[PDB]
């Protein structure tokens, strides 16, 4: 999916069984390959140190 | 660059199969490209991985013989599987590392 | 950088209940992730970035 | 400049949701870690200072070096003025649309000695000279020739083993900022090249030497160093992600997001 | 003329131009409710949004 | 508005868009205890932070038959973090609740939940003779299920769970008097209580006295038409509040 | 008079009969975190009864050929109560500890102890070019030992335990200049110390690094004739004073 | 900041005895002179002001030293900044366990010839560039590359003949002090390494020549300096008797703890 | 601005910054009883200790 439009869409469908997972990631905003390429994540790639919080929203 | 033991004896009988483990962490300053030789001296490499592709025929000694262990190399993995252990296979085994700009040696005495 | 001194753990994300849906709609509906920063970021010791290499003059 | 700080909360239950929004109306949300947790009331210190646009901008970067040889004819370096063949200069300009800054040009001019011929050889201390020609001057052809000495462009003399060169030009445009981008053609009838623009011309930089051929070729190098200053910025705009391949256009080759990973669950 | 820093310290202009002074470094101002709320009706973060 | 609630607590933050009111114990809310009222010669502790959070329990498939089900209450978290840890160590203490349940189905499911609060459930055994062990009348954090149909006489030691008489002997339509809310599918999503701490003695051992029991009795069952998703589970969410506890010793 | 103390905290009493003066850090009592150093961004828990109490290690038999002992401080709790149980729940934490050791003998027994509390104390391995490991550094509640002799060569991955460099490549003669005080079973019988947090960082994680070191050396040797009592035991006391945590997350 | 004085004394003959004490308190005893013998009253008229810290640590010492030579393919240095591999400095820092400081970076550089094999030799005054990378920036590999010039990492630009180059490195760590000892490892699982810390990283030396190989390969030379100004220092620590063996850990050769003599009476 | 030596002497700040200064060499204070007596009972000389 790097290659589409399809990396940016979590597939959530109605499950059979119960307490199944969505996603999962290490929040590394410089280092992790999802938080990497980001406008927050190319920002941080141009200073060293971080610091504060991080709000992820979702829809 | 660090590994966790740079010297050790293993001690492991005929016929069975050598686990020579090769750990790292990583400090912040290490952005270059990888590199992951090993050595013996009974100063021939045995295998190499740079540019993320594996050359591994080197000594004809043990052709076909060692193998990398895991599938994360970038992680922190250099472990090599020593597979069917004969009597000539004495001698220093050096786990040598350069991810620029850092450097470390492993020197690895196995007796069997 | 990654470092493992200062990592910052994890975000996941879970099923509570199900997704229920009625007679002849679709269902595997989908879900968009957003990020931001708050009020009180900040940023210090400014280098170049590693993304973009060059190997002569255009 | 400090930062927010926060406030300590008190476990509430009410009507009020801070956490519950709409991003349909393209307002990011300004909600504070106050809200949905309890916090304690935290001094908080650091600042917003090296993040500032004067700061960003305001160091020095190499833009382009050229080498000439004394022993040759037409041995001189000409290079008209433009960000745009470095890389790690121009992705920190495309960052905004308009830009407004003067420039504080700075030149590293060192030398080397050819494989000459002569016997026993020495040269004293070189001279170089560095003409900046704003655009419409008469510029050289060959390098002995007396349209180098006789005018009035601002030039600038320097010889070897001293503090490197340095002028200052200040914001020659002929509209209110340099355009970093420009969607459509120059020409009236909608024909020929797309982006060229006649907004960011700065002139050019005709360089040589000024001793002679002594007795052995010197290969010189000189490298341009640039440094914004008095910097505003307008109009952000997302960085680039792909390469770059040509100076004037803004062609690519398509690649994907980012790098990937082994499944979507996989830490 | 003179100011404080990062005590104090003192800084003079010597040549007669505007091009020729030193970088600002200091303008520290900044106004991001024109990037994070570009809206016409305004909006409270306690009340729902609809 | 007047439909939607956010409650937070400690580090969790639970939000529902379509809930009705919140319905509070007997008219009190969950206070510290009073110095009139205290009986223990020491000096009692307040995590306040690592307790008074959401801890989630296990879900359950609500069927076309289905009965329903029950928890006891402080023994569902004996195992949930630093609440389950302070309940051995220590001898004493005292509680309150906050019980949320959640249950979602679309426009066009139809069915009908009743979530009560009962303190001090006696359960009745299958023999009339014998009691109910303890691994047959409750699980840590499963929930223990009623059935449709009289329990046999051949069991020795097992909870009589015929529905109409509710476990107790009483009858199940008379069970609106306590603390209650209902779940209907048609209005409502979420129900939600506030449970102040109701016993006998001003403070109490934890281990040997389960002083309140969350029953969920589906009335009217869950139907609908072949095509819509036939998974329908629900979860249930307890934050104790106002927690604190006395008499340090031994593990157990 | 001058030589009796009780020192009391949460549910436990230290009372010494013949002991010294008590020496307190470096001139700083042990509070809580203030507002203008913190740096966390959620509110800290205090238990502040269920783990400020006098936690008792195990004990060593002082010989006559003894050498000395160590102890790694925010490991040897790490099975302590409700102080070990805050420990692995949560990630952050910061203490403050009131050591206390003592040791008993007759009016007919000499020698001398010397204890301090050493913070940082980074220990050297046998071979040059290893590191030693974790199950050779520190036990739960178990004191490792020095020796009198250098280690050998052929071991990979041990301790020097050579008391005259006392484990740091140090001379030990200096060591003195730590907060400490002296054991002499002539005058004295117990010896106290209270260590604030010292640490470079406001908060840390207590899994990962051992901030402070308790070192008992024993200078002048025991010695007695025929007759006396030969066993002669030290135990060393614990108590952790003004604790706070942050961070929940699962057990590990 | 003067001493004390000393005050005169009358014999005394009474109760209050100044001398007897007692160590066991761990406090040691504030006796004067004038206490057990008579004095006379002494102006004192001595400074406590070369002991202080600011005049103990602000003195420059070499921290390293490397070679690179001009006529060679990966012919440059590269040196991540510690401390720790020098002896003269490393044993008069731990004497405190937490530092605060800035540093003011000197570099001495000096050059020579090697034995090359080209006739009539001449090359005029060179230039280094002393390139600093912060932790985690991109790095170069090979000294003909693009990476050197065109970034935004603070350079300096040097050639020979005139005053030693000079940067000034303000107070770069996470924490709030720079650690010299760290008891415990840094990963959760307590496996590796042991006493390596990520609170005092300052990032690593490029340096390199700028000309190009004329006729005759230079083989260079260079000092670096540290000055820690401004410093605080916390925790006193005692100072390091054995030798040191390795730059990263603690680890040693056991050793006595004076040399010996024959007696001991023997003056 | 201006102050005594170990007569007077004039400083003047130039730089912007503050790890740009000067080293100070005049910082003179001590306080040796947070290492002599770090003890909670105060203990007089004249009087025993115990």
């Amino acid at each position: 999916n790097v290659s589409s439009l399809k990396a940016y869409q979590i597939p959530v469908q109605s499950n059979s069984d119960n307490g199944k997972q969505v996603f999962g990631f290490p929040l590394q905003p410089g280092a992790n390959n999802v938080l990497n390429r980001t406008l927050l994540g190319e920002i941080l790639n141009y200073y060293t140190h971080w610091s504060g919080s991080i709000k992820l929203t979702f829809m | 660059l660090s590994i966790t033991t740079p010297e050790e004896m293993i001690e492991k009988a005929k016929g069975e199969t050598a686990y020579l483990p090769c750990k790292f962490t990583l400090s912040p300053e290490d952005q270059g490209p990888l590199d992951i030789e090993w050595l013996i001296s009974p100063d021939q490499v045995i295998i190499l991985y740079s540019g993320d592709k594996i050359y591994d025929d080197y000594y004809p000694d043990l052709k076909g013989r060692v193998h990398f262990t895991s599938n994360d190399l970038k992680s922190g993995d250099a472990s090599i599987n020593v597979t069917n252990l004969q009597l000539s296979d004495i001698g220093t085994y050096q786990c040598k590392v350069k991810k620029a700009p850092g450097v470390a040696n492993k020197k690895i005495h196995l007796v069997v | 950088v990654e470092d493992e001194y200062t990592a910052a753990g994890y975000v996941t994300c879970w099923y509570q209940t199900n997704i229920v849906v009625p007679a002849d709609v679709q269902s595997s509906c989908d879900i968009l992730c957003f990020v931001s920063a708050c009020n009180d970021f900040s940023v210090r010791m400014l280098k170049d970035t590693p993304f973009i290499r060059q190997d002569t003059f255009y | 400049a400090r930062v927010a700080d926060t406030i300590s909360s008190r476990p509430t239950n009410s009507e009020s949701i801070p956490a519950l929004t709409a991003a349909e109306t393209g307002h990011t949300s300004q909600v504070v870690p106050s809200d949905t947790m309890q916090t304690r009331h935290v001094k908080n210190y650091h600042s917003r200072s090296e993040s500032s646009i004067e700061n960003f901008l305001c160091r020095s970067a190499c833009v382009y070096y050229a080498t000439y040889t004394n022993n040759s004819k037409k041995g001189f370096a000409e290079w008209v003025i433009n960000t745009r063949q470095v890389a790690q200069l121009r992705r920190k300009l495309e960052l905004f649309t308009y830009l407004r800054f003067d420039l504080e040009l700075t030149f590293v001019i060192t030398s080397a000695q050819q494989p000459s011929t002569a016997s026993s050889v020495d040269a004293p201390v070189q001279t170089h000279q560095i003409m900046y020609v704003p655009p419409g001057g008469p510029v050289p052809t060959k390098v002995k020739d007396y349209a180098w000495q006789t005018s009035t462009n601002p030039s600038v003399f320097w010889t070897e083993g001293n503090a490197p060169p340095r002028m200052s030009i200040p914001f020659i445009s002929i509209g209110n900022a340099y355009s970093c981008f420009y969607d459509g053609w120059t020409q009236f009838s909608r024909n020929g090249v797309y982006g060229i623009n006649t907004l960011n011309n700065m002139g050019t930089l005709y360089m040589r030497h000024v001793n002679e051929a002594g007795q052995g070729p010197i290969k010189s190098t000189v490298r341009i160093y640039f440094k914004p200053k008095h910097v505003k910025a307008w109009v952000p705009r997302p960085p680039r992600l792909c390469q770059y391949e040509k100076q004037k256009n803004v062609n690519f080759s398509p690649i994907g997001v980012t790098t990937s990973r082994t499944d979507i669950i996989t830490t | 003329q003179v100011s404080t820093q990062k005590i104090h310290y003192t800084n003079i202009n010597y040549y007669k131009d505007a091009a020729s002074n030193s970088a600002n470094r200091q303008d520290f101002t900044q106004d991001p409710g024109k990037f994070t709320e570009p809206v016409k009706d305004i909006m409270v973060k306690t009340m729902p949004a609809l | 508005s007047d439909r939607v609630r956010s409650i937070t607590l400690g580090n969790s933050t639970i939000t529902t868009q379509e809930c009705a009111n919140v319905v509070v114990g007997y008219g009190v809310w969950p206070e510290y205890l009073k110095d009139n009222e205290a009986t223990a010669e020491d000096q009692p502790t307040q995590p306040d932070v690592a307790t008074c959070r959401f801890y989630t329990l296990e879900s359950v498939q609500w069927m076309k038959n289905s009965a329903g089900w029950w928890w006891k209450l402080p023994d569902a978290l004996s195992q949930m973090g630093l609440f389950g840890q302070n309940m051995q160590y220590h001898y004493l203490g005292r509680t309150g609740y906050t019980i949320h349940v959640q249950c979602n189905a679309s426009k066009f499911h139809q069915g009908c939940l009743l979530v009560v609060c009962v303190p001090e459930a006696e359960m009745g055994c299958s023999n009339l003779n014998n009691t109910p062990e303890f691994s047959e009348l409750s699980g840590g954090d499963s929930a223990r299920m009623f059935t449709d149909t009289q329990v046999g006489e051949s069991n020795a030691k097992k909870v009589q769970t015929a529905v109409w008489n509710a476990g107790m002997g009483v009858g199940v339509g008379n069970l609106t008097i306590f603390p209650h809310q209902w779940i209907n599918l048609r209005t409502n999503n979420s129900a939600t209580l506030v449970m102040p701490y109701i016993n006998s003695v001003p403070m109490d051992n934890m281990f040997r006295h389960n002083n309140l029991t969350l029953m969920i009795i589906p009335f009217v069952p869950l139907n609908y038409s072949e095509g819509s998703s036939p998974y329908v589970p629900i979860t249930v969410t307890i934050a104790p509040m106002c927690a604190e506890y006395n008499g340090l010793r031994l593990a157990s």
